[PDB]
Protein backbone atom coordinates (compact mmCIF):
# COMPACT_ATOMS: atom_id res chain seq x y z
CA UNK A 1 0.00 0.00 0.00
CA UNK A 2 3.04 2.23 0.31
CA UNK A 3 3.48 2.67 -3.36
CA UNK A 4 -0.14 2.72 -3.93
CA UNK A 5 -0.85 5.74 -1.43
CA UNK A 6 1.05 7.86 -3.88
CA UNK A 7 0.05 6.12 -7.76
CA UNK A 8 -3.63 7.46 -7.70
CA UNK A 9 -4.43 11.06 -6.15
CA UNK A 10 -7.50 9.02 -4.21
CA UNK A 11 -9.17 10.17 -0.91
CA UNK A 12 -7.51 9.31 1.76
CA UNK A 13 -9.57 7.30 3.81
CA UNK A 14 -13.04 8.86 4.05
CA UNK A 15 -14.61 5.93 5.02
CA UNK A 16 -14.78 3.79 8.68
CA UNK A 17 -13.14 0.30 8.91
CA UNK A 18 -9.65 -0.91 9.49
CA UNK A 19 -6.75 1.53 10.73
CA UNK A 20 -5.76 3.42 7.99
CA UNK A 21 -2.15 4.25 9.13
CA UNK A 22 -1.39 1.03 10.47
CA UNK A 23 -2.17 -0.95 7.35
CA UNK A 24 1.09 -2.95 6.67
CA UNK A 25 0.49 -5.02 9.47
CA UNK A 26 -2.57 -6.52 7.67
CA UNK A 27 -3.06 -9.76 7.13
CA UNK A 28 -6.32 -10.23 5.33
CA UNK A 29 -7.78 -13.10 3.66
CA UNK A 30 -10.27 -13.06 0.39
CA UNK A 31 -10.36 -9.62 -1.17
CA UNK A 32 -13.11 -8.70 -3.92
CA UNK A 33 -11.59 -5.82 -6.01
CA UNK A 34 -15.14 -4.83 -7.78
CA UNK A 35 -14.38 -1.59 -9.77
CA UNK A 36 -17.33 0.99 -11.64
CA UNK A 37 -18.08 4.01 -12.16
CA UNK A 38 -20.94 6.31 -11.32
CA UNK A 39 -22.20 9.73 -11.27
CA UNK A 40 -22.05 12.99 -8.62
CA UNK A 41 -22.36 12.48 -5.72
CA UNK A 42 -23.14 8.94 -5.46
CA UNK A 43 -20.15 7.97 -3.78
CA UNK A 44 -22.22 8.49 -0.33
CA UNK A 45 -24.40 6.13 -0.82
CA UNK A 46 -22.05 3.09 -0.66
CA UNK A 47 -22.00 3.11 2.72
CA UNK A 48 -22.71 0.00 5.14
CA UNK A 49 -26.17 0.56 6.06
CA UNK B 1 -16.88 -36.86 -29.30
CA UNK B 2 -19.25 -39.21 -27.22
CA UNK B 3 -21.46 -42.25 -27.19
CA UNK B 4 -25.04 -42.55 -26.53
CA UNK B 5 -25.49 -46.01 -24.35
CA UNK B 6 -29.30 -48.16 -24.41
CA UNK B 7 -27.87 -50.60 -22.13
CA UNK B 8 -28.64 -49.13 -19.04
CA UNK B 9 -31.52 -51.60 -17.17
CA UNK B 10 -33.74 -49.04 -15.42
CA UNK B 11 -34.23 -49.91 -11.02
CA UNK B 12 -35.56 -47.54 -8.96
CA UNK B 13 -32.91 -45.93 -6.38
CA UNK B 14 -32.74 -47.66 -2.81
CA UNK B 15 -32.30 -46.42 0.33
CA UNK B 16 -29.99 -47.58 3.33
CA UNK B 17 -29.14 -45.79 6.59
CA UNK B 18 -26.16 -43.67 7.81
CA UNK B 19 -25.94 -44.51 11.41
CA UNK B 20 -22.54 -42.70 12.22
CA UNK B 21 -21.17 -41.07 9.16
CA UNK B 22 -20.79 -37.88 7.63
CA UNK B 23 -18.48 -36.24 10.48
CA UNK B 24 -15.91 -33.82 9.88
CA UNK B 25 -13.70 -30.83 11.32
CA UNK B 26 -15.69 -27.86 10.77
CA UNK B 27 -12.04 -25.94 11.76
CA UNK B 28 -8.54 -26.58 11.48
CA UNK B 29 -8.00 -25.36 14.96
CA UNK B 30 -6.16 -27.94 17.67
CA UNK B 31 -8.32 -28.28 20.29
CA UNK B 32 -7.28 -31.54 22.88
CA UNK B 33 -9.75 -33.38 25.38
CA UNK B 34 -12.30 -30.92 25.00
CA UNK B 35 -16.23 -30.67 24.24
CA UNK B 36 -16.45 -28.08 21.74
CA UNK B 37 -19.95 -26.88 19.90
CA UNK B 38 -19.89 -25.55 16.27
CA UNK B 39 -22.32 -24.20 13.95
CA UNK B 40 -21.57 -25.70 10.22
CA UNK B 41 -23.11 -27.84 7.97
CA UNK B 42 -23.61 -31.64 9.01
CA UNK B 43 -25.40 -34.39 7.50
CA UNK B 44 -28.11 -35.23 10.59
CA UNK B 45 -27.50 -39.00 12.12
CA UNK B 46 -29.59 -41.58 10.89
CA UNK B 47 -30.30 -39.62 7.41
CA UNK B 48 -31.75 -41.65 4.88
CA UNK B 49 -28.89 -41.99 2.00
CA UNK B 50 -29.58 -43.37 -1.55
CA UNK C 1 -15.14 -19.69 28.93
CA UNK C 2 -16.50 -16.09 29.41
CA UNK C 3 -13.29 -14.53 28.07
CA UNK C 4 -14.50 -16.32 25.05
CA UNK C 5 -17.17 -13.53 24.56
CA UNK C 6 -17.08 -10.96 22.27
CA UNK C 7 -19.86 -8.49 23.67
CA UNK C 8 -20.96 -7.32 20.12
CA UNK C 9 -17.05 -6.26 19.42
CA UNK C 10 -15.42 -8.00 15.93
CA UNK C 11 -12.87 -10.20 18.12
CA UNK C 12 -12.43 -11.81 21.90
CA UNK C 13 -8.86 -10.81 21.69
CA UNK C 14 -8.28 -7.22 22.89
CA UNK C 15 -4.55 -7.53 20.74
CA UNK C 16 -6.46 -7.56 17.51
CA UNK C 17 -8.55 -4.57 18.78
CA UNK C 18 -5.75 -2.23 19.40
CA UNK C 19 -4.12 -3.34 16.13
CA UNK C 20 -7.01 -3.73 14.20
CA UNK C 21 -9.03 -0.80 14.97
CA UNK C 22 -9.08 3.18 14.91
CA UNK C 23 -8.05 4.02 18.50
CA UNK C 24 -10.64 6.68 19.05
CA UNK C 25 -13.29 3.88 18.64
CA UNK C 26 -11.28 1.09 19.49
CA UNK C 27 -10.79 2.71 22.89
CA UNK C 28 -15.09 2.95 23.14
CA UNK C 29 -14.62 -1.10 22.55
CA UNK C 30 -12.03 -1.86 24.91
CA UNK C 31 -14.37 -0.11 27.70
CA UNK C 32 -17.57 -2.03 26.79
CA UNK C 33 -15.06 -5.45 26.50
CA UNK C 34 -13.67 -4.18 30.44
CA UNK C 35 -17.29 -3.23 31.61
CA UNK C 36 -18.59 -6.69 30.50
CA UNK C 37 -15.84 -8.50 31.75
CA UNK C 38 -16.38 -6.54 35.11
CA UNK C 39 -20.29 -7.57 35.36
CA UNK C 40 -19.33 -10.75 34.99
CA UNK C 41 -17.05 -10.56 37.48
CA UNK C 42 -19.15 -9.09 39.69
CA UNK C 43 -21.61 -11.71 38.90
CA UNK C 44 -18.90 -14.72 40.02
CA UNK C 45 -18.03 -12.39 43.25
CA UNK C 46 -22.08 -12.19 44.26
CA UNK C 47 -22.52 -16.37 43.29
CA UNK C 48 -19.18 -16.52 45.25
CA UNK C 49 -20.42 -14.68 48.80
CA UNK D 1 -11.97 -3.52 -0.94
CA UNK D 2 -13.07 -5.79 1.70
CA UNK D 3 -10.91 -7.03 4.42
CA UNK D 4 -12.65 -9.85 6.07
CA UNK D 5 -10.74 -12.24 8.49
CA UNK D 6 -11.06 -15.71 7.96
CA UNK D 7 -9.39 -18.49 9.76
CA UNK D 8 -8.02 -19.60 6.78
CA UNK D 9 -4.39 -19.12 6.42
CA UNK D 10 -3.39 -15.53 5.40
CA UNK D 11 -1.88 -15.56 1.59
CA UNK D 12 -0.59 -12.03 1.66
CA UNK D 13 1.19 -9.91 4.19
CA UNK D 14 3.76 -6.80 4.84
CA UNK D 15 7.18 -7.02 4.45
CA UNK D 16 8.12 -7.44 8.17
CA UNK D 17 10.14 -10.94 7.83
CA UNK D 18 13.48 -10.52 9.78
CA UNK D 19 15.06 -11.42 13.34
CA UNK D 20 15.33 -15.25 14.19
CA UNK D 21 13.21 -17.13 16.59
CA UNK D 22 14.60 -17.72 20.62
CA UNK D 23 14.07 -20.36 22.82
CA UNK D 24 13.51 -19.99 26.49
CA UNK D 25 12.63 -16.48 26.53
CA UNK D 26 9.53 -14.72 27.97
CA UNK D 27 9.66 -12.17 24.64
CA UNK D 28 6.86 -10.46 22.93
CA UNK D 29 6.14 -11.68 19.43
CA UNK D 30 3.55 -10.86 16.94
CA UNK D 31 2.81 -13.97 14.97
CA UNK D 32 0.06 -14.04 12.03
CA UNK D 33 -1.15 -10.52 13.18
CA UNK D 34 -1.52 -11.97 16.73
CA UNK D 35 0.14 -10.12 19.67
CA UNK D 36 1.67 -11.99 22.51
CA UNK D 37 3.97 -12.37 24.82
CA UNK D 38 5.47 -15.87 26.49
CA UNK D 39 8.52 -18.17 26.00
CA UNK D 40 9.12 -20.25 23.04
CA UNK D 41 9.06 -24.11 23.89
CA UNK D 42 8.99 -27.24 22.20
CA UNK D 43 6.18 -29.78 23.23
CA UNK D 44 4.77 -33.50 22.09
CA UNK D 45 1.50 -32.64 20.06
CA UNK D 46 1.08 -34.06 16.92
CA UNK D 47 0.13 -31.76 14.51
CA UNK D 48 -1.51 -32.81 11.54
CA UNK D 49 -0.21 -30.81 8.19
CA UNK D 50 -3.82 -28.61 7.55
CA UNK D 51 -3.72 -27.34 11.65
CA UNK D 52 -2.19 -24.11 11.60
CA UNK D 53 -2.66 -22.56 15.57
CA UNK D 54 -4.27 -24.07 18.34
CA UNK D 55 -7.02 -22.70 21.07
CA UNK D 56 -7.21 -23.60 24.30
CA UNK D 57 -10.26 -23.93 26.55
CA UNK D 58 -10.86 -19.70 26.73
CA UNK D 59 -10.06 -19.60 22.94
CA UNK D 60 -6.75 -18.11 23.42
CA UNK D 61 -3.79 -18.86 21.25
CA UNK D 62 -1.61 -21.66 22.26
CA UNK D 63 -0.27 -22.82 18.96
CA UNK D 64 1.27 -21.74 15.98
CA UNK D 65 2.68 -23.25 12.91
CA UNK D 66 5.79 -21.33 11.93
CA UNK D 67 6.20 -20.46 8.12
CA UNK D 68 9.34 -22.38 6.51
CA UNK D 69 10.38 -23.92 10.26
CA UNK D 70 7.80 -25.99 10.60
CA UNK D 71 7.62 -27.05 14.66
CA UNK D 72 5.49 -26.25 17.23
CA UNK D 73 6.99 -23.01 18.87
CA UNK D 74 3.94 -22.73 21.49
CA UNK D 75 1.76 -19.47 22.44
CA UNK D 76 2.77 -17.71 25.73
CA UNK D 77 3.12 -20.58 28.07
CA UNK D 78 5.15 -18.29 30.34
CA UNK D 79 4.99 -18.59 33.93
CA UNK D 80 3.50 -15.53 36.44
CA UNK D 81 3.15 -14.92 40.41
CA UNK D 82 2.25 -13.12 42.90
CA UNK D 83 3.69 -11.14 45.62
CA UNK D 84 3.32 -10.91 49.31
CA UNK D 85 4.55 -9.11 52.01
CA UNK D 86 5.05 -10.51 55.67
CA UNK D 87 5.93 -8.11 58.62
CA UNK D 88 4.28 -7.18 62.44
CA UNK D 89 3.33 -4.12 63.61
CA UNK D 90 5.04 -0.86 63.19
CA UNK D 91 4.80 -0.52 66.68
CA UNK D 92 7.28 -3.31 67.16
CA UNK D 93 9.74 -3.25 64.44
CA UNK D 94 10.10 -2.41 60.28
CA UNK D 95 11.35 -5.89 59.22
CA UNK D 96 9.54 -7.00 56.16
CA UNK D 97 8.98 -10.66 54.11
CA UNK D 98 8.70 -11.10 50.34
CA UNK D 99 6.71 -13.93 49.91
CA UNK D 100 5.25 -15.53 46.11
C1 LIG E 1 -36.08 -43.21 2.94
O1 LIG E 1 -36.98 -42.76 1.91
C2 LIG E 1 -37.74 -43.83 1.31
C3 LIG E 1 -38.56 -43.21 0.20
O2 LIG E 1 -38.26 -41.83 0.04
C4 LIG E 1 -38.59 -44.53 2.36
O3 LIG E 1 -39.26 -45.64 1.76
C5 LIG E 1 -37.71 -45.02 3.51
O4 LIG E 1 -38.53 -45.56 4.55
C6 LIG E 1 -36.88 -43.87 4.06
N1 LIG E 1 -36.00 -44.35 5.13
C7 LIG E 1 -35.77 -43.66 6.25
C8 LIG E 1 -34.84 -44.30 7.23
O5 LIG E 1 -36.30 -42.57 6.46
Amino acid sequence: YSVLYNLAPFFTFKCYGVSPTKLNDLCFTNVYADSFVIRGDEVRQIAPG
Amino acid sequence: QCVNLTTRTQLPPAYTNSFTRGVYYPDKVFRSSVLHSTQDLFLPFFSNVT
Amino acid sequence: KQLSSKFGAISSVLNDIFSRLDPPEAEVQIDRLITGRLQSLQTYVTQQL
Amino acid sequence: LSFELLHAPATVCGPKKSTNLVKNKCVNFNFNGLKGTGVLTESNKKFLPFQQFGRDIADTTDAVRDPQTLEILDITPCSFGGVSVITPGTNTSNQVAVLY
